[PDB]
């Protein structure tokens, strides 16, 4: 019983991780794509506070 | 959950250090720009106004053209060797407050790290 | 520059031109080794200051004595992304996430809790154990010290209870979502094994994506020792009061914390104290512990559990005395118990928690609990009186009552005190107590009412 | 270079002047003979000279010209086989060029400069180096002694001198970084060979005893201590690490141990057999010991300098055994600094530097995976004593009692027939719960069962000890005198071991296994003997009492068949009655 429950759990502790990876990477992209448009604005705020 | 944190931090990094790449490219080609006197003069202003008494407001010698005016307001200017800063030296000893575009850049992701995160993401 | 270098013997430094510097400041020192080092600026004057270098003292030269002002004001981030990371020391990359997250540059000490903004305990936590949650309720914002010995491993019996501890306010009608399990840990001066044995427990089963470590190695300088707590201290305020989370601060090894401190104070012209340990301890030790206690309108507050070492739990030096005024209760460790492998080892009459019924009531930890909690005190304590005397009173006088009280003990230490690393709740930790007492007659039960007996036996 | 002469000569608190471009904690030359000092203060132009070799006529107006290294250790061959100091000088050479005397102002070599060792090319100018890469394999006697590049020192090779012997001063590999890799090269001890991380031990180390391995295990990668107040037979546990250890490479160091206690120990070892070879024990031992005969300042340096010599072999792929012989000798040097510098130590007879310069050496190495990805494991068995006579003092608890094992000792303990002694009660083991795998597999699969069941009696006996010093037990009962007499023989024959014979000590798996089951069994059989009504008097006057009495005069070799015959005499003279 334990024998058919250990392999069960193994295949679920693979399924769970597999989905986490897909969100993680898509939400990694969502932090890239959000920045690269509001990118010149950051450089502006930085520049403006180094040169005084 | 750890995997989410790591893949985001990795993504977030690339953007901060590339922002740094664009910012440092601008400072490297700063002398080329005609906005070079306005910057140099304001940096040395806080310096002489601060802890260095202006014994000598030591500069690089090709930024001596672009600060010879405020040599005549304070100090005698003769280098850091970066060509992108101004050391100031005081009459206390030598004192030593160096306001470099490099030095203000290094402490501005540890001194106004908040401000760049708000402008990219919020 | 910042010359005027006199008495550089060990990590002392005097420098003149400290009219630009502040107390409570930290500065970059430059030298020709190429090492850039900190160390706090203490005992300042218009001339001579005292700086104590971040790392060692090997590199200081006479050529370059300049100091790049970092900031007179004390800078300290308040973080909010630190709820599932790993760090050792001040905050250095172990898991490769960045030290801290800025919001503010708050000082290290902003000054503790205002007393009229503090409310009574009214909730409890559960550490997965029996004897220290049934017999003595660990309440809301309680400050409960665990006096450990020397020659015994403090550190293991600590983190053991890490995974076991998952809170259970179930019985009161609140979840573990309104009481989250946040382990914020700050040790100092810990061994190379023990520092890796800590992270092992965490990484075992899921509990490191809801907790942060900080632990200043016994080879990380005595200057960094002190600030280690103050860091996560100021972050903690913002965790449990302003996110409504519930943190549990577990400190370990206080001896190191207090040794290093002494060196610092001895150069500010403060005399050390009784049995060499400092007398300016009191103030400084307060500030870590007094950010404990509930807060009006803010449900989440930090529970404090400090752990410290003594030679045999003797009270003949400062380390317990001091502590023992601001903190409530003590829970000392038995040689008998720990030999036999009964964990965690908690004494009979020597052990008691000052509060245990003003954070819990009836039906919040069960109703029978009331009188069950003062049974097993008087009921356990009776077997300890013949737990070795069975042949010192010969076989020439032997009685039924006390004999049965030997068998009580053996099953009380096996089953009740120790429960392995297996998890328990209030209701399962209560089961054990009743069952064992069932051997015993009704005539040896006296601290529990017939009402409670008419519920469970 | 650095200038200056003596301003104020005043024995060992000398104040130089004119010191410019000096730097803290750096080796120098002072005087006209050269006594070898260290900058332990700077105060502008003036610097506190620390004076190692004794002053005898040194004056005002003598050189103080700073070498400019921070006690840098010359890495390279010559170490294996020899007598060295804790800041590195070979006592072979001092004795060979002076007398039998040690003359002050006579500084001999840093390592070698007249010895040559065979170079085998193993790098070419085509490839690059990294830190913790083999440059070649030099053969020093029966051991194998490579050369490595220290870490943070790296380049791209540019030559490699061909096969042949070469003097150690010279290079043999040169790099395109302005550095040249030598068989005599300065490396700081202030930045002693970096590692990848601290790891948890889980493989035990063995001294070949039945009390330092059995009831309270020691670890490989470990830390331990065995305090024995004001001497108590704590020096004898190095006649047990002498030729019964499993350390591939021994590195024996003493802070400044007094000559007489290392007269018989010091020359005992070249005479001794080498278990890792056969000849002198000095094929594996390095011996970097510092004595009272050696400089009084050298004692202060000693530990933080001698750590780096432990590390160079440990890095390569060795399971080095480092022992600081009585760390209290280091405390007497550390606290003397105050006296000479006009500062008071930390109050109540405690040293000013507590944690700072103690804990850091200890935790510098001990089961740590390296940068090369090799396993560096330093095993120490601290042979300490308490400085105040009390063990409630900081330095004891902070790294000498939060250690992996503690064994207490008394004075009348060791006098009976115990050397090295351990207490029966007062000895606990702080790490054993990670050393059980290895014991189970390698030794015996029921071994964590058989040590907990011996200790159980050994320590519960304390229960009775208290009632003695109370009213006293006078109720002689069978279950009474059962514990009493059992435990007694355990202290009389099993804690009484001599590190002087190979039949009273020296243990391998089957001997350590065997003895520990011998007792258990007899005890076991006594439990059910007495229960029927067989008096303890008649148990005592059996010949089987004498067999346990003849289980400390039996060799390891014989041990196998000895035990196999005696298991029958147990079951015969017990069950039957």
């Amino acid at each position: 019983l334990e024998a058919q429950y250990r392999e069960r759990e193994r295949a679920e502790t693979e399924a769970l991780l597999a989905r986490y990876r897909e969100r993680a990477e898509a939400e990694a992209k969502a932090v890239r794509e959000k920045a690269m448009a509001r990118l010149d604005e950051a450089v502006a705020l930085v520049l403006k506070e180094v040169l005084p | 959950e750890l995997l989410v944190a790591t893949a985001r931090t990795q993504a977030r990094g690339e953007v901060l250090e590339e922002v740094r790449r664009r910012v440092r490219e601008a400072l490297e080609a700063l002398p080329q720009k005609p906005e070079w006197p306005e910057v140099v003069r304001k940096l040395a202003l806080e310096a002489l106004e601060a802890l260095p008494g202006a014994k000598a407001l030591v500069a690089n010698p090709e930024d001596l053209p672009h600060l010879e005016a405020m040599a005549r307001e304070r100090g005698v200017e003769l280098e850091p060797a970066l060509r992108l800063g101004v050391r100031a030296v005081g009459a206390e000893g030598k004192t030593q407050v160096e306001n470099s575009l490099l030095a203000r850049m290094d402490r501005a992701w540890d001194a106004m790290s908040s401000k760049v995160a708000q402008a990219l993401w919020g | 520059e910042y010359t005027g270098i006199t008495y550089i013997s060990g990590p002392l430094l005097f420098v003149e031109n400290a009219k630009d510097l502040a107390y409570g400041a930290i500065v970059d020192i430059k030298d020709g080794t190429g090492r850039v080092r900190g160390g706090q600026v203490i005992e300042v004057s218009e001339e001579y200051a005292v700086i104590q270098v971040f790392e060692e003292t090997t590199g200081l030269d006479l050529a370059t004595t300049s100091v790049s002002l970092v900031e007179d004001v004390a800078r300290l981030g308040v973080s909010k992304e630190m709820l599932g990371r790993r760090f050792n020391g001040i905050g250095k990359p172990i898991d490769g996430l960045p030290p801290i997250t800025p919001e503010k540059r708050l000082p290290i000490t902003g000054l503790p809790l205002n007393p009229v903004a503090r409310r009574k305990p009214e909730q409890f936590i559960q550490t997965g154990i029996s004897t220290i949650d049934v017999m003595n309720t660990l309440v809301r914002g309680q400050k409960l010290p665990i006096f450990s010995g020397s020659g015994l491993p403090a550190n293991e019996i600590a983190a053991q209870i890490a995974r076991q501890a998952t809170v259970r306010p179930d019985l009161s009608g609140e979840g573990e979502k309104e009481e989250p399990f946040a382990v914020v840990f700050a040790a100092m001066g810990i061994t190379q094994r023990e520092l890796s044995y800590f992270i092992q427990e965490f990484e075992r089963t899921g509990a490191l994506s809801r907790s942060v470590l900080f632990l200043n190695k016994a080879d990380d300088p005595t200057i960094e020792r002190i600030l280690t707590p103050r860091m996560a201290l100021t972050v903690a305020e913002y965790l449990a009061f302003e996110h409504d989370y519930h943190v549990l601060v577990i400190l370990t090894d206080m001896t190191n914390y207090c040794e290093a401190l002494r060196e610092i104070g001895a150069a500010r012209e403060e005399i050390p104290g009784r049995r060499g340990y400092p007398g300016y301890m009191y103030t400084d030790l307060a500030t870590i512990y007094e950010r404990a206690g509930v807060v009006e309108g803010k449900k989440g507050s930090v529970t404090q559990i400090p752990i410290l070492s003594m030679p045999d739990d003797d009270r003949t030096h400062p380390i317990p005395d001091l502590t023992g005024y601001i903190t409530e209760g003590q829970i000392q460790l038995s040689r008998e118990l720990h030999r036999k492998g009964i964990y965690p080892p908690i004494d009979p009459l020597p052990s008691l928690s000052r509060l245990m019924n003003n954070g819990v009531g009836k039906g919040k930890t069960r109703e029978d609990h009331k009188q069950v909690s003062d049974q097993l005190y008087s009921a356990y304590a009776n077997g300890v009186d013949i737990r070795k005397l069975v042949a010192i009173i010969g076989e020439d006088a032997l009685t039924e009552n006390d004999r049965r009280y030997l068998q009580f003990a053996d099953a009380f230490e096996r089953f009740f005190i120790n429960q392995g690393q297996q998890n328990r709740s209030i209701e399962e930790s209560l089961q054990i107590a009743w069952a064992l007492l069932s051997m015993l007659p009704q005539g040896e039960l006296k601290r529990i009412s017939k009402d409670h007996i008419g519920k469970y036996y | 270079m650095i200038q200056g002469v003596i301003q104020k000569i005043a024995g060992p608190a000398v104040i130089a002047k004119g010191m410019l471009g000096a730097r803290m904690y750096d080796i120098c030359k002072v005087g006209e003979e050269g006594l070898v000092g260290e900058i332990i203060r700077l105060d502008g132009d003036t610097a506190f000279v620390q004076v190692y070799e004794d002053t005898s006529g040194l004056k005002v107006g003598e050189p103080v010209v700073s070498t400019g290294l921070p006690l840098a250790v010359e890495l390279g061959p010559g170490m294996l086989n020899g007598i060295y100091d804790g800041i590195q000088r070979p006592l072979e050479r001092i004795r060979e060029k002076t007398g039998i005397y040690i003359t002050r102002g006579v500084v001999v070599h840093a390592l070698d400069r007249e010895k040559k060792w065979a170079w085998t090319p193993m790098v070419k100018p085509g490839d690059e180096v990294r830190g913790g890469m083999v440059l070649g394999t030099v053969p020093e006697f029966g051991f194998t002694h490579k050369i490595l590049v220290p870490p943070d020192v790296r380049g791209r090779v540019k030559e490699v001198k061909p096969a042949g012997e070469y003097t150690v001063e010279e290079p043999v590999v040169v790099l395109e970084d302005g550095t040249e890799l030598k068989m005599y090269h300065t490396w700081p001890v202030r930045r002693a060979r970096p590692v990848q991380r601290k790891l948890d031990p889980n493989t035990p180390f063995l001294t070949g005893m039945r009390i330092l391995d059995v009831l309270f295990p020691v670890a490989m990668g470990g830390t331990a201590a065995i305090p024995g107040p004001f001497g108590s037979g704590k020096t004898v546990t190095q006649q047990s690490l002498a030729k019964w250890s499993n350390a591939d490479v021994v590195v024996y160091v003493g802070c400044g141990e007094r000559g007489n206690e290392m007269t018989d120990v010091l020359v005992e070892f070249p005479e001794l057999t080498d278990p890792k070879t056969g000849g002198p024990l000095m094929h594996r031992t390095v011996l970097i010991a510092n004595t009272s005969n050696m400089p009084v300042a050298a004692r202060e340096a000693s530990i933080y300098v001698g750590v780096t010599i432990a590390e160079y072999f440990r890095d390569q792929g060795f399971s080095v055994a480092l022992m600081a012989d009585s760390t209290s000798r280091w405390a007497e040097a550390l606290r003397e600094i105050s006296s000479r510098l006009e500062e008071m130590p930390a109050e109540e007879g405690y040293p000013p530097y507590l944690a700072a310069r103690l804990a850091a050496f200890y935790e510098r190495a001990g089961k740590v995976i390296t940068l090369g990805g090799e396993e560096g494991a330093v095993t120490i068995v601290g042979a300490v004593s308490p400085p105040g006579g009390d063990m409630s003092e900081p330095v004891t608890q902070s790294t000498l009692r939060i250690v992996g094992a503690f064994w207490r000792l008394d004075a009348s303990l060791a006098f009976r027939r115990h050397f090295p002694a351990i207490n029966w009660n007062g000895s606990y083991s702080l790490f054993t719960s990670a050393l059980d795998p290895w014991y189970r597999e390698n030794v015996a699969e029921d071994y964590p069962e058989l040590r907990d069941a011996i200790s159980e009696l050994l320590q519960r006996e304390a229960g009775l000890q208290e009632i003695v010093q109370l009213v006293g037990p006078d109720a002689l009962q069978d279950a009474e005198r059962l514990v009493i007499e059992v435990g007694r023989i355990i202290r009389e024959d099993f804690l009484q071991q001599n590190a002087y014979h190979e039949v009273d000590a020296y243990c391998s798996m089957k001997k350590a296994y065997g003895i520990m089951k011998m007792i258990l069994a007899f005890y076991k059989e006594a439990e059910a003997a007495i229960k029927r009504g067989v008096s303890i008097d008649e148990i005592l006057q059996l010949p089987v009492l004498e067999r346990i009495g003849r289980a400390r005069y039996v060799s390891e070799e014989e041990f196998p068949a000895y035990f196999e015959e005696a298991m029958k005499e147990i079951q015969g003279a017990f069950k039957a009655l």
